[PDB]
């Protein structure tokens, strides 16, 4: 019988900082022990300075990406170019997944980008449109290898203070740009050793209030 | 996942857990289970996430048009019956949805419905739903008073969802309470479970099971 | 896995991968799937791990108490039908594609067996998950006559197909050659094409960082 | 919902320094039966595109008359048809993948594999995937069926990413394409000693080549094979 | 035929003439769609001058073939040489008595000096047939036509069948010997 | 049909003797004389090779056996049960140990389990004793170098060095004199040359000897390289090259 | 119905410089409901400590079978096992049952006596053994803790650095996991002594 | 067959089990007595699978009683215990398992100490100071980690168990028909009669 | 939703229905009114599926109270409950049916009678001195058999209800809470608070 649905990997990551957003992922596209390309982006400039990956089945991801994109551009016709806030984009991509609750797109998404107050905001999308504002969030098949390592070092979980006999905690506090992609590199090398379906290569998106800027790194393609 | 709701002298108070899980995988631990349908109403989440997040919002736009048009305050009998035959609507397509409806208004007073995707309305003083009903049920259940103050009733709810938490594997996180007065919902808090339970097993002397 | 043989000149060589998954997640980065069954007859293995190596040692065993009893060097045709025999009789419920490889006071040897009890001859043979990538490259580059160098090369080549390009091999490339009137040599980790890259931060705790209820001291003495 | 009955088996093709080549076998197989010899998966969309297509081939002819049917419909009304305003391979490619996503969406599907192959107006070249379930992907080389297991770890060796796209030749490109096929002869059960090629230059244009056949194959070394193992004779 | 086990294909004969018998066949085997052996030897020897032809399970007719072999080799230390009826016997016996987890469907062929060339086909439910030929042939024709019968039939089920492919094997059994035959795609494509 | 032994053929008469087994012993004592000497660096294992016939090749029969890569054997008594021993040991060593650990039996338990075999006989219905006794000759990390004696009864002891055989009174006396702890293994060898060569009456020299060492590990008898904790066997067989070559300077 | 994940758990060992450590968590359940908070993961027959996960009732029963081989081990032998050894008898015991196996995640961790080098081991629920350097993992948090081992470790680190190193990767890869936590537990072995410490965790 | 619980208390355990015996839809028997005394100081209450659960507590009687007789001593609830989670590990693998679930609460006399033990019919053991089978934890044990301390009287845990019993009775579907409570102490094995 | 009882008798109907609401393994209320009023002189009792039962029910009443504003006039019992069969008659063979099961307990002002109609989920409607849904009529039915008579009285009817539920109680599996009494007759519908 004919399967709709198809797993193309991959995993995704989005972290938020003060004043600025990270979204990463890997490059990689596959299919059950096969590389269809090494190099396929699935992190995406939306406009509004908002950035947005939907990983998971590749080709409701790309429909979904798609489809919030028009979605940017026909607010601007109907809402006198209004700038389309994170908070509002959320909700209306809610509306589009949810849209199809009887058939829905097989992702995980992610958007990152800057709240209304100029602070770093990551919004993460369930399959069927349930969100959730985070400072941090893994998506895609590494997902369960990276989150703990982000709970523990991005929000400090676990870690008290030294010599307070477990009673204090490690304080919280915004990370700088570079600490956090320091922690999104080392985040997928770790992801590319232990899984299969991880690797080739990793692009970020970072997003501040001068724009959205990329960077990519190599990883193991084996 | 753990929800609970009861009525009493001072108004509802309402409690819930944060954990969201992925089978075993825990997907998040911060998941905000209250939808605030609007400043004078309460809906608690479990079952499906979008299906009550996306249609609990819906509703508030509803109740929104109906004091429009009406110039009065919606009852909370006629917010929950709006849910409830919405659902019902589209019964036997799949949707999950287990929620209590929280309200305080003059012709009603302090009032709850539970409401369920396979159609069920009931009104009641107490409700307890999700993964980790049975643990909070047996903690109000025995402790609960009409004539508690709301600094116990607080701390019952909130007691209620650790007894949860400790016992159901898909219940944890951190505990979310809301006290609903007739002017209104007053939110008291975010409480981190791990810290919680160590603070309450002292105090309490409760959880000698446990090694602190 | 991916496991490759080339028969030469003077001999026989055989070669593998070193990744061990386990679904999607890597269990072993370095895992030895070239088998010993006898000092001058080597096993590479693919399937299911703990059959492949329950089933070349059973069989090595016997190889070697049928050694003794006949004061004679063992054969690669009596490994050969001890082991299709074996797996014949649990009808393909013993996971284990081999390829079987050695030399003996016959000659040189090389075959495949699979997990159902079936045995092939052959020149250049390649089994796994990788084994098309491997196949794609012998059937490429393989010619008759070649030197113990070239056949080396082949090998290494027909395994890196599998690493770069199939998702259940990777790591390293093992090798064993089995040359007439030599001793066997055995090449562990011949080629280290995937070494991890330098972190970009060291994540050793500050002592006193994990909280502790208790300590006591273990008696592991009498 | 269907179920493929006449089917066209692997599809490759890869990126060279100015331009694209792709190739795919003249067979239409009838699950094991190699039935029909005289079948053209390639096809050419204008002077600047070709595609190529495997899997059903009862679709894939719906598929020729779609974009048999684009081409003159842009036509229409289009003084610049011929030039500035004709098809591109990125048009033709979205047309095609807008189709498969709505097909499958529908629970419907064209049983596809395709591949578009082809040079832009800008000298650029476009090589990019779609398949029945309206998944798209692009990279240096690609593969339908078993050429994506066979083919594609060959030419990779060849073009193992981006910056090896200007260093690789036509006739370099060409061999290992020549090469892939006749691997796919010898392991793929439902191939074809007899293929079509296509090559897209930014300079020459469309080369389209019919009737070619696998050569230089080995089989010699069979004869001295014997047995499965103990036998001498 | 269990799920992903290695096929036969079916493109077997043996072909009684004036001389004695020949064996033919291709060297395909598969694994789904995938060519496992392309240079395969599908015609065994159970004794000197008795062969078979092995289609269907590779595994299960590989474990028959032996076990023929080992009861032929027996036969022979004690009671003389065994006749093709007496190969074919055994190799139905195990077929026949194994037939709910086996997949064999073989072709015996064997040269006598009193029976001459002799061929028996036993198919898959452990049937035993005596035929001059197996699977417009005359009988008693000449080596070079039987080679040509053979080659042109094999050379079609490769041209209509994917199951079949590769080279064409050929064994001669005759009173002079036995000789192994061999032709090459470009050879028998263009007939 | 069918075995009806079911029962004991070995016995306790009134006086309490074992009748069979020290009619075994008896066997054993006609039988050719064989010896170990235990070195600090290693073991020796030495005995006669009586010929049958000038006509048969001494070489295809082997007296001295190797059973684990690291433990060797000889004996006195009967040939054909030795041997037997042999095949039964060597499997043992795989069935109850190797294939359970992985790694080959020390001497003391490889022993053991051949010293059960042998006491099975002793009380197992319809069958008589080994007649033989055995010298083996063994190392392993743990335990080192040792050299043990297993009767015909299943009774086995360690020895520094000992003698069994025709004349092994003689032989064990010889033995006292010249052994000490601090003997190396080409003193060990030495020594069992001389103390054999009092019990043979005949020829003399590397093809009538049969001689083996447990001693250092042999590389170049391992077969392969490139596994560094494969080292090789420390069972060595001396050529009759190699025992010639010592018996110029005796 | 997954009998390696209903009463889940999780056990991660790891080397150091003259050491090794083996850790677990303590919690016991039946699906959703915690049943138990003191459930110990990690034994030790002599100076060879093993750690099993898995179906809980396999866990006892493996115990209890490895505590009456070695037993009889160094009845016989006139000493105690070594890890090496003891690896494969695990190996062994394990695939003599394989096609009734039992469902559990093995891991084995110790010093040689003799030699002084440090060692670790893991294991599939039919024998596999995965010998490693590093660090070995096992559990219902296995794909958690290989993402924390793998970021988090380092080679040669010594004991008092190793011990924060292995309850980090544990403690974090636990709270990931619905099925494991309710408490944990660290061996720090040395040559010749070997301290247990409890560690403090969120207990939900 | 349905609800089992225990508590272990200071100087004592306490079982308490459903008295309700239900097959479809009716409920045949509103006294049935779901315990066994293994020994003198030893009780083990069971529920499961129909015929199952007597016909294990009754022969884990009899080789309990029988080692009693032979070695004139009385095993420690830790030994039998053990003896029964050995049994019901053979049985999980078997051709057809026990499908039973037991507490054991006994009185060790040479530790002067109350003892109970959790064993589900996979062969699972723990020791517990209040445990409980099949949903009878789901709705005690919130109460029992609350309320429950270790140094409790008898009368204390019996006031404790009273609590759990009437939370079962108000939230659980099914009449069970209350439950027989015993007391295992260093006198012995006694019911209560009235509860 | 499980147990819903009637009885007509001289002067009058009596309706009994559960107060349990149960859902998995817990029970959410144990104060639930299964029965809604459709006109002054008619009352509807139901059980079945969750949600469909009262959706059912507040719709039929609706569309009587229409009816009765409409020609300001009361519909008899016998015109209500054929009504009501037809709707569950149209429904069985809907895209998705109601599953409820109904009693309808009304008196005629005009015969000056009580009537009680048992219709259930397939559109079977029938009158009866006594009826009940569902397994409830299994250990009823012998005793309204044998007790019942028809020239009794409300109190009579009543007691005759009590030996019911007392019977339930002690041999129905399920806890279902008691029952909520309502009587209907000349003077409209009452409700008996102690029961
Ligand atoms: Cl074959
Ligand atoms: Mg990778
Ligand atoms: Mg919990
Ligand atoms: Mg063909
Ligand atoms: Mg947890």
């Amino acid at each position: 019988q004919f399967n709709p649905y198809g797993d193309n990997g991959g995993t995704i990551l989005g972290i938020a900082g003060e004043d600025f957003a990270v979204l990463a992922g890997d490059t990689r596209n596959i299919t059950d022990y096969s590389i269809n390309s090494r190099y396929e982006p699935k992190v995406f400039d939306c406009g509004d300075n908002i950035v947005m990956s939907a990983n998971g089945f590749a080709a409701d991801g790309d429909a979904l990406v798609k489809r919030f994109k028009n979605s940017v551009k026909w607010y601007h016709f109907d809402h006198n170019d209004k700038k389309l806030s994170i908070n509002s984009a959320a909700r209306n991509i809610q509306h589009l997944l949810y849209g199809k609750r009887f058939f829905p797109y097989y992702v995980h998404t992610i958007i990152a980008g800057l709240d209304e107050d100029g602070k770093g905001a990551v919004y993460s999308f369930d399959p069927v449109g349930s969100y959730e504002r985070e400072q941090c969030r893994a998506g895609g098949a590494a997902a369960s290898l990276i989150m703990p390592f982000l709970d523990n070092q991005v929000n400090f979980k676990n870690q008290y203070e030294p010599g307070t006999n477990g009673k204090v905690k490690k304080p919280l506090k915004y990370l700088s740009v570079e600490e956090v992609i320091k922690l999104v590199r080392d985040s997928f090398t770790s992801a590319t050793e232990r899984h299969i379906q991880v690797g080739d290569g990793l692009e970020i998106l970072i997003v501040t209030k001068d724009g959205v800027r990329k960077e990519f790194y190599e990883l193991k393609r084996d | 996942t753990t929800t609970l709701a009861f009525r009493f002298q001072g108004g509802i108070i309402v409690a819930v857990d944060s954990r969201a899980t992925a089978g075993n995988w825990v997907a998040s631990q911060t998941v905000k289970k209250v939808i605030e349908i609007n400043p004078f109403l309460l809906g608690t989440m479990a079952g499906g996430a979008a299906d009550c997040q996306f249609w609990e919002t819906w509703l508030g736009s509803q109740c929104r048009l109906h004091e429009l048009r009406e110039k009065e305050r919606i009852s909370v009998a006629a917010a929950s019956k709006i849910l409830s035959n919405l659902v019902y609507q589209y019964k036997g397509a799949g949707l999950s949805m287990g929620t209590m409806i929280c309200g305080y208004t003059r012709k009603e007073g302090p009032t709850i419905y539970y409401v369920d995707s396979d159609g069920t309305r009931l009104k009641g003083d107490i409700f307890c739903v999700g993964s980790g009903q049975t643990f909070a049920y047996g903690v109000l259940d025995s402790n609960y008073k009409w004539d508690l103050s709301v600094e116990d009733a607080l701390y019952l709810g909130k007691r209620s969802i650790l007894a949860a938490a400790h016992r159901d594997a898909y219940s944890g996180g951190s505990v979310n309470l809301y006290h609903v007065t007739e002017d209104g919902w007053i939110y008291h808090g975010n409480h981190d479970v791990g810290e919680l339970f160590w603070k309450v097993k002292e105090e309490e002397g409760s959880f000698n099971n446990v090694i602190g | 896995t991916t496991i490759v043989g080339v028969k030469f000149n003077n001999g026989v060589v055989i070669a593998a991968d070193t990744r061990s998954t386990q679904g999607p997640i890597v269990a072993d980065k370095n895992c030895a799937k070239l088998h010993r069954i006898s000092p001058k007859i080597w096993c590479a293995g693919a399937g299911t791990a703990a059959d492949t190596e329950a089933v070349t040692q059973l069989i090595g065993s016997n190889i070697e108490l049928h050694s003794l009893y006949t004061s004679r060097e063992p054969r690669v045709v009596s490994a050969l039908q001890m082991l299709k025999q074996h797996l014949f009789k649990y009808q393909g419920h013993i996971g284990a594609y081999l390829i079987v490889a050695g030399v003996d006071p016959t000659g040189s040897h090389l075959f495949s067996i699979h997990a159902h009890g079936s045995t092939d001859v052959g020149y250049y043979l390649s089994l796994g998950s990788g084994s098309l990538a491997a196949m794609a490259v012998l059937e490429s580059h393989w010619k008759q006559d070649l030197t113990k160098e070239e056949a080396i090369k082949l090998a290494s080549d027909a395994i890196q197909a599998g690493i770069w390009n199939d998702l259940g091999s990777g790591s390293n490339v093992d090798v064993c050659v089995m040359e007439i009137g030599k001793d066997a040599e055995y090449l562990r980790n011949y080629l280290t094409p995937n070494v991890r890259e330098e972190k970009q931060k060291s994540y050793k705790f500050p002592r006193g960082t994990t909280a502790v209820l208790k300590e006591s001291i273990v008696n592991i003495c009498d | 919902t269907q179920q493929p009955i006449v089917t066209g088996t692997s599809v490759i093709s890869m990126k060279y320094d100015n331009g694209v080549i792709i190739a795919a076998d003249n067979l239409g197989s009838y699950g094991s039966l190699l039935r029909f010899n005289g079948v053209e998966r390639l096809i050419p969309v204008g002077d600047n595109t070709v595609v190529g297509i495997s899997g059903d081939i009862s679709d894939m002819q719906h598929i020729e008359r779609l974009l048999k049917d684009l081409v003159t419909e842009n036509a229409y009304d289009n003084p610049l048809a011929d030039a500035e305003e004709a098809l591109e391979p990125s048009y033709i490619f979205e047309y095609l993948a807008t189709v498969m996503y709505q097909r499958r969406s529908k629970m419907n599907p064209l049983w596809n594999a395709i591949i578009v192959a082809g040079v832009q107006s800008n000298g650029d070249q476009f090589l990019r995937y779609v398949n029945l379930l309206g998944v798209t992907y692009s990279s240096p080389t690609l593969a339908t069926g078993f050429g994506a297991h066979m083919a594609n770890p060959l030419l990779r060796k060849v073009v193992d990413r981006e910056s090896d796209i200007p260093k690789t030749t036509v006739q370099v490109a060409e061999e290992a394409i020549v090469n892939a096929m006749r691997v796919l002869y010898y392991r793929d059960a439902r191939s074809s000693r007899n293929f079509s090629l296509a090559i897209i230059d930014k300079n020459t244009g469309l080369t389209f080549k019919k009737n070619l056949q696998v050569e230089n194959m080995k089989w010699d070394f069979a004869k001295d094979i014997k047995g499965y193992g103990t036998q001498k004779i | 035929l269990k799920k992903g086990e290695v096929s036969l294909g079916t493109s077997i004969m043996a072909v009684t003439f004036k001389d004695g018998v020949i064996l033919g066949a291709d060297s395909r085997t598969t694994t789904g769609a995938y060519i496992a052996n392309r240079v395969t030897d599908k015609l065994t020897r159970v004794h000197d001058k008795i062969w078979c032809c092995r289609s269907g399970s590779a595994a299960d007719t590989q474990a028959i073939a032996d076990i023929v072999q080992y009861h032929l080799e027996l036969y022979t230390s004690q009671y003389g040489t065994p006749s093709t009826e007496t190969a074919a016997s055994v190799f139905k016996e195990l077929c026949y008595e194994n037939k709910d987890n086996l997949t064999a469907g073989i072709i015996v062929a064997g040269y006598d000096d009193k029976n001459k060339g002799e061929v028996y086909t036993i198919p898959l439910g452990g049937s035993v047939h005596k035929l001059p030929y197996a699977i417009n042939f005359r009988e008693n024709m000449s080596k070079e036509e039987t080679v040509d019968f053979i080659k042109h039939s094999l050379s079609q089920a490769i041209k209509w069948d994917g199951s079949s492919g590769g080279v064409i094997r050929m064994v001669v059994l005759t009173a002079a010997g036995v000789e192994r035959l061999i032709f090459y795609p470009d050879e028998y494509e263009q007939l | 049909m069918t075995d009806r032994y079911s029962f004991s053929l070995t016995t306790f008469s009134p006086s309490g003797k074992l009748g069979q087994i020290d009619y075994a012993l008896t066997a054993v004592k006609q039988g050719v004389t064989s010896l170990g000497i235990k070195a600090t660096n290693g073991v020796v294992i030495a005995t006669e090779k009586k010929s049958s016939s000038p006509l048969a090749m001494s070489e295809t029969l082997s007296k001295v056996s190797l059973l684990t890569p690291d433990i060797g054997a000889v004996y006195s008594g009967m040939g054909p049960d030795y041997r037997v021993l042999v095949d039964k040991s060597r499997k043992v060593a795989h069935t109850s140990y190797k294939r359970i650990y992985g790694e080959y039996p020390p001497t003391k338990l490889l022993v053991s389990e051949v010293a059960k075999i042998m006491q099975e006989a002793t009380q197992s219905g319809g069958v008589r004793p080994f007649g033989v006794s055995l010298l083996i000759a063994g190392h392993d990390e743990f335990n080192g170098f040792s050299l043990y004696q297993v009767d015909p009864s299943g009774s086995y002891f360690p020895w520094k060095a000992t003698a069994i055989g025709k004349g092994s009174v003689a032989a064990k006396t010889f033995l006292e004199k010249r052994w000490n702890d601090e003997l190396e293994l080409e003193d060990a060898i030495h020594i069992a040359l001389l103390t054999l060569k009092e019990s043979v009456e005949g020829e003399f020299n590397g093809d009538t000897i049969e001689l083996a060492i447990i001693g250092d590990e042999n590389p170049d008898l391992l077969g392969y390289t490139g596994i560094p904790t494969d080292k090789g066997p420390r069972f060595r067989k001396l050529t009759s090259q190699e025992i010639n070559d010592r018996l110029e300077a005796l | 119905s997954d009998p390696s994940s209903i009463n889940g758990g999780i056990v991660v060992a790891m080397t150091g410089k003259d050491c090794v450590a083996i850790a677990c968590d303590l919690r016991l359940g039946s699906q959703s409901l915690g049943v138990s908070n003191k459930f110990e993961k990690i034994f030790h027959y002599g100076h060879v400590f093993l750690g099993i996960t898995g179906l809980a009732t396999d866990v006892t029963t493996l115990n209890e079978m490895f505590r009456y081989k070695t037993n009889l081990y160094k009845l016989k032998e006139e000493r105690a096992i070594e890890p090496e050894t003891f690896t494969q008898l695990v190996s062994s015991s394990l695939y003599e049952r394989r096609f009734g196996p039992y469902f559990v995640g093995p891991v084995v961790a110790g010093i040689n006596s003799k030699s002084g080098k440090p060692f670790i081991a893991g294991f599939d629920l039919i024998g596999c053994i995965d010998e490693a350097k590093d660090f070995i993992v096992s559990g219902t948090a296995s794909d958690q803790l290989f993402g924390m081992c793998e970021s988090l470790y380092e080679p040669n680190l010594e004991p008092e650095d190793l011990f924060e190193t292995i309850s980090q990767a544990l403690l974090n890869a636990a709270d990931r996991d619905a099925l494991s936590g309710w408490g944990a537990v660290v061996y720090i072995i040395k040559k010749d002594e070997v301290v247990k410490r409890y560690l403090k965790m969120r207990q939900d | 067959m349905d609800i089992i619980l225990g508590i272990r208390v200071q100087d004592s355990v306490i079982l308490a089990s459903s008295k309700a015996v239900t097959r479809g839809i009716s409920v045949l028997k509103d006294s049935d007595d779901k315990t066994r005394q293994l020994s003198p100081h030893t009780l083990m209450s069971f529920a499961g699978e129909a015929g199952d659960t007597v016909q294990f507590a009754e022969y884990i009687q009899a080789n309990i009683q029988l080692y009693s007789i032979r070695e004139d001593y009385e095993l420690s609830p830790q030994a039998v215990s053990s003896f029964v989670r050995q049994e019901l590990a053979k049985s999980i693998r078997s051709r057809r398992p026990y499908q039973v679930n037991v507490l054991i609460g006994g009185y060790d006399k040479k530790k002067n100490k109350p003892e109970l033990y959790q064993i589900d019919y996979l062969g699972t053991k723990v020791e517990l100071p209040y445990g409980a089978h099949g949903y009878s934890g789901f709705y005690t044990f919130s109460l029992l980690d609350h309320h429950y301390r270790p140094d409790m009287t008898t009368e204390e845990g019996l006031d404790l168990l009273k609590l759990c019993v009437q939370e079962l009775e108000k939230r659980m579907p099914m009449d069970f028909k209350g439950v027989i409570v015993k007391i295992v102490d260093k006198d012995g094995i006694r019911q209560v009669d009235d509860f």
